[PDB]
């Protein structure tokens, strides 16, 4: 599980 | 400096029992995750030792059983103040990049926790059902309400599911509002809701209904199960801080959805 999927962090 | 960041996601559980408050039960859990980029394999090779990586966690009152992790942490009276352990978060993450040398970037499971939930008010949604079994028929209501009291602030309910399972021998629906969906293989209704807000119909505040004619009968009354996510928002009010330089937050995810959220008659 990915709480960040799909969007980028560091953009 | 080194970008991170960081992500609060709590899962909420309730059981509602008719339209008694007093007997639901609630749990809620969450988990805090930090994340560092690729860049950082080849930054802990220009670096190391590297500068301390420390964070507090802000409202640390309203968690319960908290779980740091073991490998990277924990060895006042609402904040709490963490130094990570940085030759095993690097051990870790040379681990994973050589693991995944096209990754983006990288997720850390930081803590695990429970938060103290007070009954009903702790719910982002308010549920209260309604069956009439007749021996030749079924009646369903099902009564719900958006409460912005459980959430830091007020957003939204995604991918609201309403799926209820109707025992008896279902032949004919009427009598339905709003539209719904009929699985005649499970023998079950579901209600799809895409947004519910204040900003929705009523304030978050409406009713599903339905009406079922059946082939034996009568219905035994089964649980509602329901479903949503949503952005934005914890439901702890917990949120993140760095400490000391070398660190800078890109993005701090705050989310929540139900995982066992029922409903009996
Ligand atoms: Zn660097
Ligand atoms: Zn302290
Ligand atoms: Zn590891
Ligand atoms: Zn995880």
């Amino acid at each position: 599980y990915d709480p960040f999927k799909g969007s980028d962090p560091f953009a | 400096t080194l970008p991170v960041a960081a992500a609060f996601t709590e899962t909420v559980n309730a059981y509602f029992k008719g339209a008694d408050p007093s007997k639901c039960i609630v749990k809620i859990t969450g988990e805090m995750v930090l994340s560092f980029p690729a860049g950082i394999t080849r930054h802990f090779a220009n670096n190391p030792s590297p500068a301390a990586l420390t964070f507090r966690v802000i409202n640390f009152s309203r968690l319960e059983h908290v779980l740091p992790n073991p490998q990277l942490l924990c060895c006042d009276a609402n904040t709490k103040e963490f130094w990570v352990n940085m030759p095993n978060l690097m051990t870790h993450l040379k681990k994973v990049s050589e693991q995944k040398p096209q990754a983006t970037y990288y997720n850390v499971d930081m803590l695990k926790y429970q938060v103290s939930a007070q009954g009903i008010q702790s719910t982002p949604l308010n549920l209260a059902v309604n069956w009439r079994c007749e021996p030749s028929s079924t009646d369903l209501r099902i009564d719900y309400k958006y409460n912005t009291d459980a959430m830091t602030t007020a957003v939204a309910l995604n991918n609201v599911q309403f799926l209820v399972p109707i025992d008896g021998g279902v032949t004919k629906l009427q009598a339905v509002l709003p539209p719904a969906v009929w699985n005649a293989e499970q023998q079950r209704i579901l209600w799809k809701i895409p947004d519910i807000s204040q900003k929705s119909e009523n304030g978050g505040v409406g009713s599903l209904l339905a009406r079922f004619q059946l082939s034996e009968g009568p219905s035994k009354p089964s649980p509602l199960v329901v479903q949503f996510t949503s952005e934005g928002s914890t439901l702890s009010g917990c949120d993140i801080e760095l400490v000391g330089a070398g660190y800078r937050f890109s993005l701090i995810k705050k989310r929540f959805a139900a995982g066992k959220y029922l409903a009996d008659n």
